């Protein structure tokens, strides 16, 4: 008798306040780290190695993402009251930065694989295309993020407060499912495959080495891979669960809706730390950048 | 309220209802929020139900709107 009835989208103020605080703290930390990395790299042009270019681009991407964060914090505070143009611009910038960061992690992994595995051979001469590779990655991210620019507008509803959602048509609900295949395919699967292959073979070659400092290199490689997974796995898992729920593959209940809806925000908050942990994981863990920072202090 | 993934307002439909017991009626047309048209009837006892937009009587009532 009581099976059929409306489901109320539920929320709590504590979550809003917590999200605001976390977003602000992450903004500050990412800004500081990225600014320091850029200052260290650009100050002196001595030894502008490929890794320096890659770290520069990665820091720029993270800095832009952090710059866009605060508007997202306000949106979470009260929904998108900031207008349609800001929705389009902010969404474009956010998606472009996210794609570029992921694909730049992939490219850094490719560089390391071609540097430590194929080190004795002449293939190592093919890693001097950092300019072209970086430009291509930025262009591909830009092209892949245009669906956000074209098909995002403020959406109004009687029970739901404004939010910068998609407007693709009256059957947009299904269309968003197809759109989601992009971030979950060239955003987690391809990058994870490339990183796994590259770092696995790098680990093999290092494990077959008699060097004096194999230990720290292995630790840092494992740290990078585990940090990437810990950062991005939950968001993709929850996204796949949500898509399956909308496909009616998994039985759908109001409480399941609420659970997945809260989990989405929690996982986004956790994942956003990719802009904050990158400077330590990739750059400051090496003696070169610490030495450069100390030298600049004069 | 607050939401990042907008979803349909009804999961299942009711075909057993009396017009007199209905207190308020609202119509949600298809749009960016949900694919299927929704008709919500809030009864006089505080209970709310979702009705079939394709039902002949309800379809005519909605069209008249």
């Amino acid at each position: 008798l009581l099976d059929a009835a409306p489901c109320e989208p539920e929320s709590l103020e504590i979550n809003k306040y917590f999200v605001v605080i976390i977003y602000a703290l992450v903004f500050l930390l990412s800004l500081l780290g990225n600014s320091l990395v850029m200052l260290v790299i650009l100050y002196s042009r001595v030894g502008r190695s490929v890794t320096d270019v890659y770290l520069l681009n990665l820091a720029l991407a993270d800095l832009l993402f952090a710059l866009t964060l605060p508007i997202w914090a306000a949106s979470k505070v009260n929904g998108w009251i900031f207008g349609t143009f800001l929705c389009k611009v902010v969404s474009l910038l956010k998606e472009v930065n996210f794609y570029s960061g992921i694909l730049l992690l992939a490219c850094i992994s490719v560089d390391r694989y071609l540097a430590i595995v194929h080190a004795t051979r002449t293939l190592t001469q093919k890693r001097y295309l950092v300019k072209f590779i970086c430009l291509s990655i930025w262009g591909l991210s830009l092209l892949l993020a245009l669906p956000v620019l074209l098909f995002r507008r403020t959406v109004y509803s009687s029970n739901v407060s404004p939010a910068c959602y998609e407007d693709m048509g009256n059957n947009t609900a299904n269309w968003r499912m197809l759109l989601r295949i992009l971030p979950q395919s060239f955003g987690f699967i391809v990058p994870l495959l490339i990183m796994l292959f590259c770092y696995g073979f790098t680990l093999r070659t290092l494990f077959k080495a008699h060097m004096g400092q194999k230990h720290r290199a292995m630790r840092v490689i494992f740290a990078v891979v585990l940090i990437f997974l810990l950062c991005w796995l939950p968001y993709n898992l929850v996204l796949l669960a949500d898509t399956l729920m909308r496909t009616q593959v998994i039985q759908e209940t109001c409480e399941r809706r609420n659970h997945i809806d809260r989990a989405l925000d929690a996982t986004e908050i956790l994942g956003i730390l990719h802009s904050c942990l990158n400077p330590l994981i990739y750059a400051f863990i090496g003696q070169k950048f610490r030495h450069g920072l100390l030298k600049i202090l004069a | 309220a607050v939401l990042t993934e907008l979803r349909c307002t009804c999961l299942r439909v009711t075909l057993r209802v009396n017009p007199k017991t209905i207190g308020k009626l609202q119509v949600f047309p298809a749009g960016p929020q949900c694919s299927k048209v929704e008709v919500v009837a809030s009864l006089k006892n505080g209970k709310q139900v979702c009705l079939d937009p394709e039902a002949p009587f309800l379809k005519k009532v909605i069209q008249k709107i």
